[PDB]
């Protein structure tokens, strides 16, 4: 894909978490965690409602009938009729699989694009306590318990705090 | 050995393909269709003041078909037409037909006005036939007057008859030539001399001649009676010469407002609400096309010559 | 300890807003309407030969009406037409009305020929009319004659008329058949003979019979004459067989190169220039779309409903926080 | 948004630079300055004046009249003539809703990714002598004087010059 | 000092041109066109029952033109009109000409049904003429039968033809009305007599009276022979009366089942294939627009007013 | 460009490279080298001929002639098919402009981001044991051999193994 996480370093996705789009997991000494990001999930959600609205209505314009459904019209004119009618319906056809094909390309890489915008804000987070693994996830250099895993997905993660003891675990 | 944080997202047993611009198997979470697949077997007329002509053509409203006698009058926003729709009881049929049902079924309604149209004790305008039944007895179309000699074999007078429009709307007026069998029929009617019909107004003049032929009999009758109309504007006179051979009008129509003209077949649902409608149908979806018919009426979705085009709802599905 | 380096991009105080995909309400730093609201109510000639007629409608300047006098002979790459532009003065109608005004509107210019029908001494030529009023007193339709007997009852003799096209390109002609009021005055300029007017062409064949018949007054006339035309072809030939009740063409039409026809009642501006028309003046826009109206002529943005478009010139503001 | 740094990772915009599009603000031991960025800005103008260059234009095909005005026509063509102009119609209303949301969603983005691409190569560039904060700001571990500060800006600086220095600050 | 890796794509010394959204002078690796410029001078008939009409217009097929003596009859899912065709031997032109046409180009085939009309023996049936020559001699329209008075003066006699449909499907009938150059012409052929001609049938009526009237002559001939038609239902009658002037039908026509009417001016080759036709040729291309003509037939490529559309195919060509 | 790889951070492409789309070139004590990347190179090519597939097609729609080629109609219904014809040309032309205009923005930014893709894949691969140049190359702190450079294209380079070299290189 477009940004490369969706279908690219991220493996695949969870099946397991049921209570969002996109999200965390962890492992500390005190456990196992799974928890769901609230905003990159709900943006994801809000642009694809969006589109909906948009996409999912029909024009105000009253059309009445030109073709008799139990009498014959004239000949000429109901060439041109049909004429007519093909050509738009040509055009309509062509517009409405161009629509849904430019759309469900431009909902896939917008949402690769917030599960890339959520790794980057935590990466930069993290700063040097922190290093990529390339698969989505980062090993932290300190001991991270429950209420540090939850600054990160918070957004109030202090880098300063754990530098010095992150710094020491990175050099060896 | 160190702490860990994994970034991901959500994955899902049951996929759905959809179609992008690179890919024609794209597998995603969640998708919604746009095209209309499924139609309401009904009329759906809730908040419409409707007339359902049942077996009356529009056309017949006007000349007064029996099977017209009920919807002779009328306001209506939605008009319906259905198949195989009586508009001639006597064989016969209207020079521009079309255009004179697509002016009905445009219209929100039907007003009648008398031409008060008088004739001498040498005319009999109690003419019917067998073609027409009303109540088992012969009749005649309703709004129109079948002119005849009272002494048969004699020759029908010179006559005048003027309608003048007193309203401030267009008159839609109606007249019929009878084309003869015969020539034994066209005398024993209008007698031996030269029929010519002949009507004027400020904005349309015609004359028309009855003819005797030779031509097969439609239901028992050679004989034709043949339709013709025109516009008169407020203020203007319409002026029938004739001596033998006029169908002439006892009543003229008025065209009143707007209103949606639908051609079906599907039984009526006062429950039901729509706006868009079909042969087969109504069509009640929210979605932006449609695969039903080509051939609509109303504020309707866009035919398309595609079963399904599914829209993304969601990511990728990355399953494992 | 650390000096500091910070990247940002611009922003202002009130912005603009757009639609995209995503978002309805969705904030930018500029942004340029895409639909041509206003409208200026005048027609912008300049660069053009333009003919403002008025009074007179285009069927008229084929036929000769009195309003159509200045008018009967032209070039011009924009011909102009007016509300109630009168082309019949006696009462009447053409058939195939809106083909050939549209003709006469795709065209730019006429010539007139002279047909050169000449007329026995048992013939009366110069029948003028009240409806057709020219100086103060009656006449007749310029391009045309109405031919009725000399002496009043006398049977119109069966007189032969044909015109030969001796030119490269098309001529129109027209003629017209008079529709008396009754009988008496049928008798008086025809006779009591049948009638009958049949036009034949290699390319045209008709057959036209006068009709008796009481109708209201239009123009203080019951009588009416009905107009007819076809095209005459290059090294060809019409002939008019006729006994009483035709209206001969003393001149025919030849339809020169093209223009744009346009139907509004906004006044004639010189100083200005534009491409696109409609009833109500002219279009100098050069956005994409608009919304005055759909019956628009010449090279024109295409019709939307749609009040406002506005095309994002600009990236998201986002603005500085405010107390 | 799509690339993560206008109305992402950049809290807001700077109403007081109105000499460009994107720029620089600093802070060392002199004192503070502002520098808008010109290839980035210019890039960004270059892209929005191609557009409008495309978009706002007309087709040079001449219509005719075929309605008139100032009289009545035949009732069954001027029907047909009716249903094709409003279907026309629905078509560039469409078509005209469409183009322009398309192109103010990429616009947008657009943009987005101009202050991303002038953010990774002061990043590259600086290479090991500075971290970020996460908030579009580098934090420069040495003595970086004015002289230092439009060497950043006009891509002339080199690394290997403040590398000794920065790696002694940095790891402390 | 240090080992490295270098990243890169790949690159071209002659870029190819296209535009973006943002850039009309964008230089990629590879690009290829979306608008065909080129057109196969043949009309390309694999696969398909075809009929090259020559120089036999199709309304020539119905009345029997000696141009279509090959074309009387035929099935094809495919017809091929070409430019001059000649419908009329003798001067004259049908009534309503354009619509059928129309109708004989939409169909795939014509059936030939004998009306079997029968005349007295004051008729002579078998009148001939210069302009409609065949075999070297003097002829008329094969599927219509001039007929005159035998004896020169004579009143033509009043006769009364009808003919039934049949069959279950419709069939199309075609008459001629001679209208003759001088008076003493028609007196010759048909008599003193006012003639008259009357057609009618269930769902069609009309009358005829031919017209005497100088007018010039072509090809030799200042008469004329106009044609008219109606279409005759399954069961229906259609019944001729006539006292001279009548051009009678020998034969019926009944259009059977669809195809594809093309008029060009480009040879037949039947070793390939197309769904695509023009004045010009065939349209075989892949590719979704064409800028030949608006003016196409069958299943093509959307006109276009652009001489060339590069799609790219590859990324931008940044050279070395 | 959107991704800032192609036409950005990487000076220019390589004419030399006639085996693929994408790849790499590397120096070391054995010397140069360059070698294609099948991955990043198939998955461009495959997104291409996708696009080739949907938009290299016509309707199959059968239109009948509504214009007679070899004789005239009458003037008020040809006035309408005129306009009618003009207007869907119209159309159609807009269509195809914007058509070929969106693809071929698209065409480029996603090529533009597939070797972005492979620039990050590298990148997170090496991890501590490399830095980036700017010019889309990466400065590897330790002996490199071709079975070195082979096992980083081939995506089966281990990091832990070269670490303790390279950390103290780096340093110096
Ligand atoms: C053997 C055969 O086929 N003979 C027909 C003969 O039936 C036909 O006579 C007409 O038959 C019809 C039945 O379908 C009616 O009985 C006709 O009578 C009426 C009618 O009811 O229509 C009586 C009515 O009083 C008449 N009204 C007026 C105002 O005159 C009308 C009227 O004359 C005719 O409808 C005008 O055509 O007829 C009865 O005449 C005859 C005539 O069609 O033809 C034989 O061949
Ligand atoms: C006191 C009295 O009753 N006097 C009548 C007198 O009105 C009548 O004159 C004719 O009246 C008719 C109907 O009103 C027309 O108005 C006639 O006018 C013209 C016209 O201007 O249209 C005069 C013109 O010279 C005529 N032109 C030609 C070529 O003949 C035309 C023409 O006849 C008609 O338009 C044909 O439809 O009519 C006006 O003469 C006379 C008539 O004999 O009788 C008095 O007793
Ligand atoms: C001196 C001069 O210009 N005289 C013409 C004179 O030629 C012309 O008569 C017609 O001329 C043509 C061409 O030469 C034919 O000869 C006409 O003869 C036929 C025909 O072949 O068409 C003979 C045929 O046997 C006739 N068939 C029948 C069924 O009657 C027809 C038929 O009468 C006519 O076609 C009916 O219109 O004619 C010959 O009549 C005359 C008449 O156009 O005009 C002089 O000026
Ligand atoms: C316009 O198109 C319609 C639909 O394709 C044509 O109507 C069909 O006509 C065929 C006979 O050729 C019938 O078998 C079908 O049942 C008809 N279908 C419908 C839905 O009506 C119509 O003939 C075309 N008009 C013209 C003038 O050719
Ligand atoms: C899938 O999308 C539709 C349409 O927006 C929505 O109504 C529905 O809730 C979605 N389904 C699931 C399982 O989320
Ligand atoms: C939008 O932006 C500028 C700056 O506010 C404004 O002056 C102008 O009207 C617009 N510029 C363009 C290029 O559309
Ligand atoms: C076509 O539209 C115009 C303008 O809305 C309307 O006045 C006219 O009645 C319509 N034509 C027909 C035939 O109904
Ligand atoms: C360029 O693209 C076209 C797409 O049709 C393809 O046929 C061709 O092989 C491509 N490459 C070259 C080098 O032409
Ligand atoms: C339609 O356009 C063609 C363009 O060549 C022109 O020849 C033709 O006259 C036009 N039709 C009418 C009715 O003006
Ligand atoms: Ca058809
Ligand atoms: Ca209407
Ligand atoms: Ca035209």
């Amino acid at each position: 894909g477009l940004f490369g996480a969706i279908a690219g370093f991220i493996e695949n996705g969870w099946e397991g978490m049921v209570d969002g789009w996109y999200g965390f997991r962890h492992q500390n000494a005190q456990g196992t965690g799974q928890a769901a990001d609230y905003k990159s999930t709900q943006a994801a959600i809000d642009q694809i409602t969006g589109k909906l609205n948009r996409i999912i209505k029909k024009t105000n314009t009253e059309f009445e009938s030109i073709e008799s459904e139990f009498s014959e019209i004239d000949h000429q004119i109901g060439n041109v009729i049909n004429w007519t009618k093909d050509s738009i319906t040509d055009i309509w056809t062509y517009q409405a699989e161009l629509l849904v094909a430019m759309e469900n390309q431009h909902t896939i890489d917008m949402a690769d694009s917030e599960m890339l915008n959520l790794y980057e804000r935590v990466r930069k987070q993290l700063r040097q306590n922190a290093e990529e693994d390339g698969k989505g996830c980062f090993e932290i250099y300190h001991a991270c318990d429950d209420s540090c895993m939850e600054s990160i997905r918070n957004n109030t993660y202090d880098h300063s705090q754990y530098r010095e003891e992150a710094l020491l675990n990175r050099l060896n | 050995d160190p702490d860990k944080i994994c970034l991901g997202h959500h994955a899902v047993a049951n996929g759905t393909i959809v179609k992008t611009l690179t890919n024609e198997q794209e597998e995603v979470t969640n998708a919604t269709e746009t095209v209309e697949s499924t139609s309401l077997n009904r009329l759906c007329m809730k908040g419409r003041n409707h007339k359902d002509l049942g077996n009356c053509h529009p056309i017949g409203m006007l000349i007064g078909t029996p099977a017209c006698d009920l919807h002779l009058t009328g306001t209506w926003d939605t008009l319906i037409e259905r198949k195989n729709a009586i508009a001639y009881c006597y064989p016969g049929a209207t020079v521009n037909e079309e255009a004179l049902r697509q002016k009905i079924m445009e219209s929100g309604g039907i007003s009648k006005i008398n031409t008060g149209f008088t004739y001498g004790s040498s005319i009999n305008s109690a003419g019917t036939t067998k073609a027409c039944m009303r109540n088992g007895g012969n009749s005649f179309y309703a709004e129109l007057k079948w002119l005849v000699s009272k002494n048969k074999g004699q020759n029908f007078p010179q006559t005048t008859n003027t309608y003048r429009n007193a309203d401030t709307a267009e008159h839609l007026i109606m007249w019929g030539i009878h084309h003869p069998s015969s020539t034994q029929e066209k005398n024993d009617l209008y007698g031996t001399q030269s029929l010519s019909i002949s009507v004027g107004s400020s904005t349309y003049k015609n004359n028309f001649v009855p003819v005797v032929g030779a031509r097969p009999q439609v239901n028992g009758l050679s004989s034709r009676i043949d339709f013709h109309w025109t516009l008169v504007q407020p203020g203007d006179k319409i002026t029938f010469s004739h001596n033998g051979g006029l169908i002439a009008p006892s009543r003229v129509s008025k065209l009143i407002g707007r209103g949606l003209g639908i051609q079906s077949e599907a039984p009526i649902d006062n429950s039901c609400e729509s706006k868009c409608f079909w042969r087969g149908g109504s069509i009640n979806t929210r979605l932006p096309f449609q695969n039903l018919s080509p051939r609509t009426v109303g504020q309707c979705p866009k035919y398309v010559n595609k079963k399904s085009l599914m829209l993304a709802t969601g990511m990728r599905n990355v399953p494992e």
